[PDB]
RNA sequence: ACCAUGGUGACCACGGGUGACGGGGAAUCAGGGUUCGAUUCCGGAGAGGGAGCCUGAGAAACGGCUACCACAUCCAAGGAAGGCAGCAGGCGCGCAAAUUACCCACUCCCGACCCGGGGAGGUAGUGACGAAAAAUAACAAUACAGGACUCUUUCGAGGCCCUGUAAUUGGAAUGAGUCCACUUUAAAUCCUUCCGCGAGGAUCCAUUGGAGGGCAAGUCUGGUGCCAGCAGCCGCGGUAAUUCC
């Protein structure tokens, strides 16, 4: 119903909690300024798509 | 013994202080910082004097090795060297017995002699045996 | 029209010194009664104890019950309200605690849609409120 | 009360607005080309390039045969010739305003040790500075943003303590040798 | 004391408020300004609140005295002792602020004085108030994908450049850590010099926020169903949410 003062913490305490699974550690610092500069400017790929953004699906 | 250079620069004597003071740098290829007990004789075998007047200190070493540098001096007389010299640099190599009570206890003895007034034997023995 | 001449600056400096009162910011920061009006009194954070969890419904285009508490400060202990800006965190706070309150964000006015709120909740019982929200401290013994 | 210095100012400054695409990405192709650690040391050198052009805009509205133009201007002009950004004969007050930010990232130690071929792969030329190898004439320096001058531009080589300049190897040879004469002769 | 009846004022006196010590300055910056400056420099004021004095060249002194007010100690009940807005520390107010550490060796000061004193001052410990530098792998060999480089050709990969998957290794690479020895200092520790150590999921492992718009980045999957919530604003949410978890 209208949720007067009960169910504070209704949607967090019922949504499924998935284990944050481990990955490669991310390269930081000067390496992060290396590994994304190569992804954006030196590899201007001849593919089309009207400048498809970096987080595509 | 093998490869150490002891240059000097900016030497000025003064018979005011009766000392012979200069800047010393110590250039070594790849070894450690050589101690004073190896350097204060290397002027003694070059200024031909006794190494109980040569006082070296202040050796601060650059970034990257090679030249460390510092200050040094030579008194004229060991009799002079114990007159016009402060006792801290004079006792870095053994020439003086400096260990009294730590000052925080000597402060409290002076204020305790101050609260027992006038009696001379209780301005000495104001609690020597009660310890 | 305006009053110009090379001897007039008394007229300009006396016409100015009342006409600066009529905006909000010079009147709320220099008359002094708006320094008594906020419960903080020259501050940004001031502790207080929790009286009762009391909920308010949000304003017109929404419909939800925003959750609030009923803090009473220790310095100049007048009653306020305080919003707990978090999902489950009405259950992390409990009765008769000590909390910290801050501003709600835009200088003594409510943000979003809570009708008549002025303060938000940080650090219940000297442990951080978001650190109970992630799992970085627990409530003491 | 104290005898401390107290005089410490900031060296960079934040930009005017954030998040505009013709600012950060035209400056992203400088953080990646000359291989710098982060963008804090780009706002450093742009503010370094700014304050010279802050001085240089006063020196253009100062008239000719001016005391404080010719004194300050020549003294400025004899300071950026020796830093290598400006050549000798065409030293002027006018050619300093057309200067760009590229010509102070070139004059670091980190890429003047690359173009002398002492190391390849410009991100590696950061490392062999910081990794205690590469010297100014008698002074080895692990600082990548050393602004190398022009008199002392020819004496960059390996240090005489360096693995690539001397000997006395580190652990990685001495540990690989130890496993061969540790289970055998 | 005797006389004179005057003085100040809308050019803002008088009265009150000041969360006002005054200044040199700080932030800010087209120019005009705006706001703070309790604070390390100089000038003033006050050592619980008012008041009164002795001695001194110098005091209305409080690490001098006595009175009153208020707070407060010892006590055998007779009387004593007081005053941290000095340095360390406590309590209390508080969103809210350093160790009951070492030394006079350094900058100076006083004296009867080359000799003594110094919580002045310096050395440390806390310190993500802050400011200045700067780690968190680069190098590689296939290898995965592109290259104006190739045959008299969109023959096909490649004698050559950059990148990621994903390797196998490596060696005159290396610090932080562990720890000698010098060194610094009053004796130390710092930090620099230097042995010895010290890195294959370099496990010695980067966090704070955001992803509709302002505004750089997801209409990817799930849960939810105007509930929970998000959001500085505009908004989003009511069974397929690019905004909540």
């Amino acid at each position: 119903v209208h949720g007067s003062l009960a169910r504070a913490g209704k949607v967090r305490g019922q949504t499924p909690k998935v284990a944050k699974q481990e990955k490669k550690k991310k390269k930081t610092g000067r390496a992060k300024r290396r590994m994304q500069y190569n992804r954006r400017f030196v590899n201007v790929v001849p593919t089309f798509g009207k400048k498809k953004g970096p987080n595509a699906n | 013994n093998d490869t150490v250079t002891i240059r000097t620069r900016k030497f000025m004597t003064n018979r005011l202080l009766q000392r012979k003071q200069m800047v010393i740098d110590v250039l070594h290829p790849g070894k450690a910082t050589v101690p004073k007990t190896e350097i204060r004789e290397k002027l003694a075998k070059m200024y031909k004097t006794t190494p109980d007047v040569i006082f070296v200190f202040g050796f601060r070493t650059h970034f990257g090795g090679g030249k460390t540098t510092g200050f040094g001096m030579i008194y004229d007389s060991l009799d002079y060297a114990k007159k016009n010299e402060p006792k801290h640099r004079l006792a870095r190599h053994g020439l003086y017995e400096k260990k009294k009570t730590s000052r925080k206890q000597r402060k409290e003895r002076k204020n305790r002699m101050k609260k027992v007034r006038g009696t001379a034997k209780a301005n000495v023995g104001a609690g020597k045996k009660p310890k | 029209g305006k009053c110009r001449g090379l001897r007039t600056a008394r007229k300009l400096r006396s016409h100015r010194r009342d006409q600066k009162w009529h905006d909000k910011q010079y009147k709320k920061a220099h008359l002094g009664t708006a320094l008594k009006a906020n419960p903080f009194g020259g501050a940004s954070h001031a502790k207080g104890i929790v009286l009762e969890k009391v909920g308010v419904e949000a304003k017109q285009p929404n419909s939800a019950i925003r959750k609030c508490v009923r803090v009473q400060l220790i310095k100049n202990g007048k009653k306020i309200t305080a919003f707990v800006p978090n999902d489950g965190c009405l259950n992390f706070i409990e009765e008769n605690d000590e909390v910290l309150v801050a501003g709600f964000g835009r200088k003594g006015h409510a943000v979003g849609d809570i009708p008549g709120v002025r303060f938000k909740v940080v650090k219940v019982a000297n442990v951080s409120l978001l650190a109970l929200y992630k799992g970085k401290k627990e409530r003491p013994r | 009360p104290v005898a401390r210095s107290w005089v410490c100012r900031k060296t960079y400054v934040t930009p005017r607005r954030p998040f505009e695409k013709s600012r950060l990405d035209q400056e992203l192709k400088l953080i990646g080309e000359y291989g710098l650690r982060n963008k804090r040391e780009v706002w450093r050198v742009k503010f370094t390039l700014a304050k010279i052009r802050k001085a240089a805009r006063e020196l253009l509205t100062l008239d000719e045969k001016d005391p404080r133009r010719l004194f300050e201007g020549n003294a400025l002009l004899r300071r950026l010739v020796r830093i290598g950004v400006l050549d000798e004969g065409k030293m002027k007050l006018d050619y300093i305003l057309g200067l760009k930010i590229e010509d102070f990232l070139e004059r670091r130690l980190q890429t003047q040790v690359f173009k002398l071929g002492l190391a390849k792969s410009i991100h590696h030329a950061r490392v062999l500075i910081r990794q205690r190898h590469i010297r100014v004439r008698k002074q080895v320096v692990n600082i990548p943003s050393f602004i190398v001058r022009l008199d002392s531009q020819k004496h960059i080589d390996f240090s005489l303590r360096s693995p690539y300049g001397g000997g006395r190897p580190g652990r990685v040879k001495r540990k690989n040798a130890k496993k061969g004469q540790g289970g055998a002769g």
